[PDB]
RNA sequence: UCCCGUGAACCAUCGAGUCUUUGAACGCAAGUUGCGCCCGAGGCCAUCCGGCCGAGGGCACGCCUGCCUGGGCGUCACGC
RNA sequence: CGCCCCACGAGGCGCCGUCAACGAGUCGGGUUGUUUGGGAAUGCAGCCCAAAUCGGGCGGUAGACUCCGUCCAAGGCUAAA
RNA sequence: GCGCGACCCCAGGUCAGGCGGGACUACCGCUGAGUUUAAGCAUAUAAAUAAGCGGAGGAGAAGAAACUUACAAGGAUUCCCCUAGUAACGGCGAGCGAACCGGGAGCAGCCCAGCUUGAGAAUCGGGCGGCUGUGCCGUCCGAAUUGUAGUCUGGAGAGGCG
């Protein structure tokens, strides 16, 4: 030896491949895109930024990020967010702020479901 | 189980018979009992206790002789009839006895 | 574990080892294993393997032929405490300690009941040989109660 | 302040979902015996201590 | 049968032969931890009659306690009190030092239950006792007659319950008559008997 | 939708209705969201249903799960019996009845007789 | 539609299920929904037959039985 | 109620006298502290000393000898009241 | 230029497992006061108690004499009555304080270590496969001779004969 330091020998480490799985039941997805898009908002705030700022506001799960909300808008009402804008309210909900891509009209998607 | 005399301890009760906790090797073996056979028949023992004196050991020898004369066993099977089994007769005439069958 | 171990051996070196215990240190030559472990080699136990066909064979003896007809297999004695009992009656004719055994008191009073018992006794080199001819790890002691007629001189 | 912690205003949440009087229809039920909210909260008067 | 050689020499003490291997030995123990897994036992024939077998799921382990007695464990000497218990270095702690190591094993040792153990070395300042412990997890356990009572649940701890050899000593019950008829069923339960006042219906 | 009805099903059916009954849901929350007065009712139904069908989906794929590893496989965790902690580290009734090779031979000669007095 | 029946119910009862975030609390923390790593069903292209976003799920500590990987003239045998 | 029939193994019992193994820093003693109704020291614990095998522990006053009664520690399990 | 075998240690998100925490009525272990009483107070008492630290079960602990007794002796443990406010202990003050015998409730005794397989580890775990599936069978690895099984536990027992 030419170091007078003994470090750790290295050795084999084996994967795990255990004989029995500890979870038979899959997963479910709870957060769906009905969990994650609860209920558009109908306050006369909300009306307003469809028309002036082509802008849609719904209620969401409080544990859905911006990045499935984009997702999951487009599962459902197929469309396309340019930006998401979130804020958690003040009696705890959290409200999405949704920007569509110029090319849909917010006011015919609000139509189509039923807010003005 | 069956009890044998004995007689107390102390002076104020050494002219007092009582019942003692089992019978002794010698009584046992005088009465023709084996050793490991009489806890399974009703009749209790004790390895401990001890014999001095003459009359003691002749009183629990009859008794022994007195209980076995009155004993019946059920065969330990239906038909078979080993040593020391009994009679169908003597077996539909045995009861359970209550109190003391062998007072003191 | 290794720096502990290397003073282990040199402590021993410093302190006055008593005679008992330094009677070991003073182990058979390499010349005379070689010889004798010659001889421990061909007296080998039956092995695993080699003990279940023979029970085996002879079910069909017993089952058919209804005679056990195998003779007395002749093999090296092991187990301290068989070679111990060996000794005392006398039925032990050469005994095989190894130097190396932990704890030492195990075997430190073989060599005094050996020679009281005027048995032949050896100290070779190495516990972990002797339980190789026996099929096992560590052995710790031996001895050859009786020898086949071919090898009397050898022996 | 303006700055809270996450922890701090969901408790703040749900203490305002719980400053509101009682519904109506709650003092017709059959055996009712519930006159007002007893554990109505001002923040001038009672502070929460969190 | 050569356990009863081993153990006479164990008696022999003060041998050269004993000493030599008992100094050499006391000074590795020193320079281990003061609890350490060992492969097999230092004393066989000790552990074999304090029930120890050579069976898979038995396990002995080296523990190291300290010597002298327990100083009373105060800010700084300093009791309020009656002068009766102002004592502080000369009190002594009322369960021996066996006790006290398998207990050290026990806790340490959560999954593992305490069986016997044996006094292997001494020196001024540590006594070494090897401690032989269970795995009633493992099938050649739960198989054994006789050793599967230590399975049951009435045996969790045994060691911090005063159970064991040591325990069944420091408790007083190495004993029957008058000189021990307090410790029995407990010194405790003795003492809350010849308390209570008996107030009969009829009285 | 009855429990019956699905009980008596294939997979993928059964997932078809848990995604419609599922959008019915999302409208219906609207409703209540703009207008009022009837179908404000049928949420309950609809919430009931999804969880129903849930239910189905759920109960089946356990039995499917238990019938695969019951050929006394090693079992999953959560399929497991689940009593006590103390329950399931006792000793089996095998375990428990290991008795010594001198303590059953003490049964095999010298058991307890049965016997009467007064003969 | 639930009324001579798969059948109402703030019904009783219990075997089938679900069971958010935590807590002995277990990836590291915590006046933080903060900070890592690993696997990975599913989908996209091809900068490979690889890489990209993944649904879900792991990664605490001590201990026992077995195993795999390895270390030290500690004791040997055999060599070179 | 039915079929299966227990053994050359083990056990009981009768004699024999040849053997007859039985737990160690443990017991035991001193001293210290605690505890007890336990009083020349009831149990327990520290430290020191440290066993025996015609031997060991007891017989509520410390001590030596002769006899006498008594039990066999230092490993473990065990319902019911 | 090696490959050995064992010893003692490693590191593994290795296969499979068991640990910790919670509740306080009663149970087991440790530690541990002072108020108070003594018409003051210090040993004593309060008390081997309260508080403190732990460990269990449905009960727990104890339990089969290295026991008592002095008798014509008895005979595991626990609980009740009695012994008994007694023998004893105690600034012999204030106070404190059991046990044996006897009578009841309930009764039950067991198993190891060691000389004792040596023609033969006859024992045990695990993977895998099968089936009658709380287990049994086959097979391959391993534990263990520094000792698994069987015998045996002083009441005995090994032998021998019948
Ligand atoms: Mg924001
Ligand atoms: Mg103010
Ligand atoms: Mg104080
Ligand atoms: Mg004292
Ligand atoms: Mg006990
Ligand atoms: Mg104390
Ligand atoms: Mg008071
Ligand atoms: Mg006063
Ligand atoms: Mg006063
Ligand atoms: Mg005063
Ligand atoms: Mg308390
Ligand atoms: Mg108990
Ligand atoms: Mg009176
Ligand atoms: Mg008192």
């Amino acid at each position: 030896r030419t170091s007078v330091t003994f470090h750790r020998p290295k050795t084999l480490s084996k994967a795990r491949d255990p004989k029995y799985p500890r979870i038979s039941t899959p997963g479910r997805n709870k957060l769906d895109q009905y969990q994650i898009l609860k209920y558009p908002l109908t306050t006369e705030s909300a009306m307003k930024k469809i028309e002036d700022n082509n802008t849609l506001v719904f209620i969401v799960d409080l544990k859905a990020d911006k990045k499935k909300i984009k997702a999951a808008v487009k599962k459902m009402y197929d469309i396309q967010a340019k930006k998401v804008n979130t804020l958690i309210r003040p009696d705890g909900k959290k409200k999405a702020y949704v920007k569509l891509t110029p090319d849909y009209d917010a006011l015919d998607v609000a139509n189509k479901i039923g807010i003005i | 189980p069956l009890r044998p005399i004995v007689q107390c301890q102390t002076r104020k009760y050494n002219m007092k018979a009582r019942a003692g906790r089992g019978f002794t090797l010698e009584e046992l073996k005088s009465a023709g009992i084996p050793k490991k056979l009489a806890p399974t028949i009703g009749i209790s023992v004790d390895h401990r206790r001890k014999n001095r004196s003459l009359e003691g050991m002749q009183s629990n020898i009859q008794r022994l002789k007195t209980y076995k004369a009155k004993l019946v066993i059920f065969p330990r099977r239906a038909r078979k009839v080993k040593a020391g089994d009994s009679t169908p007769e003597e077996l539909a005439n045995a009861t359970q006895v209550q109190g003391d069958y062998m007072p003191i | 574990v290794v720096r502990i171990q290397r003073q282990r051996r040199i402590l021993k070196q410093r302190l006055k080892v008593p005679p008992a215990l330094h009677q070991f240190t003073r182990t058979l030559d390499k010349n005379l294993a070689t010889n004798l472990f010659k001889m421990l080699l061909k007296y080998r136990p039956e092995d695993k393997a080699a003990k279940k066909e023979r029970l085996l064979k002879r079910a069909q003896a017993e089952a058919e032929g209804k005679t056990v007809e195998a003779k007395k297999p002749i093999v090296v004695k092991y187990g301290l405490n068989h070679v111990t009992y060996l000794i005392e009656q006398s039925k032990a004719q050469l005994v095989v300690i190894a130097h190396d055994v932990d704890p030492i008191e195990l075997v430190v009073w073989l060599p005094a009941l050996c020679r009281k018992m005027e048995v032949p006794y050896c100290i070779v080199k190495g516990k972990s040989r002797l339980g190789s001819i026996v099929h096992k790890k560590t052995a710790s002691v031996l001895c050859l109660t009786t020898v086949k007629n071919e090898d009397k001189l050898e022996f | 302040p303006s700055h809270k912690t996450f922890r701090i205003k969901q408790k703040l949440a749900k203490k305002q979902r719980q400053n509101r009087p009682i519904p109506y229809w709650i003092r017709m039920r059959t055996d009712n015996t519930i006159r007002y909210n007893a554990k109505r909260r001002h923040w001038r008067r009672t502070k929460l201590g969190f | 049968g050569a356990y009863k050689f081993v153990s006479e020499l164990w008696r022999r003490k003060q041998s050269d032969v004993m000493r030599f291997v008992q100094r050499v030995r006391c000074w590795e123990y020193r320079q281990q931890p003061a609890i350490v897994r060992i492969t097999r036992p230092t004393r066989p024939d000790r552990a074999r009659r304090l029930g120890f077998k050579a069976k898979q799921g038995y396990v002995v382990y080296r523990i190291r306690v300290r010597r002298g007695g327990r100083k009373r464990p105060v800010p700084k000497g300093i009791v309020y009190g009656k002068p009766k218990h102002q004592g502080i270095t000369q009190l002594k702690f009322q369960r021996n030092k066996r006790s006290v190591a398998e207990e050290r094993a026990g806790r340490r040792l959560g999954g593992l239950r305490v069986l016997n153990s044996y006094w292997v070395n001494e020196d001024s300042t540590y006594k070494y006792f090897e401690v032989i412990l269970v795995d009633v997890a493992h099938s050649a356990v739960r198989n054994d007659p006789r050793i599967n009572w230590l399975c049951k649940p009435v045996h969790k701890h045994r060691e911090l319950r005063g159970l064991t050899s040591a325990g069944k000593k420091f408790r007083g019950l190495r004993g029957k008559g008058h000189r021990h008829h307090k410790n029995r069923p407990s010194r405790r339960a003795t003492w809350k008997r010849n308390q209570t006042v008996s107030l009969r219906r009829y009285r | 939708v009855k429990a019956g009805e699905l009980w008596n099903k294939s997979k993928d059916d059964l997932t078809k209705q848990l995604a419609e009954l599922k959008t019915e849901l999302g409208q219906l929350r609207i409703q209540k969201v703009a207008s009022s007065g009837s179908k404000l009712n049928r949420i309950h139904d609809i919430r009931k249903s999804i969880a129903r069908v849930l239910t189905v989906i759920n109960a089946k794929q356990r039995a499917q799960l238990r019938l695969f590893y019951k050929n006394k496989k090693y079992a999953p965790l959560d399929l497991r019996a689940k009593q006590t902690r103390a329950i399931r580290r006792r000793l089996s009734p095998d375990e428990k009845s290991r008795v010594l090779e001198k303590t059953k031979k003490r049964t095999v000669h010298f058991p307890q007789r049965k016997f009467a007095i007064k003969a």
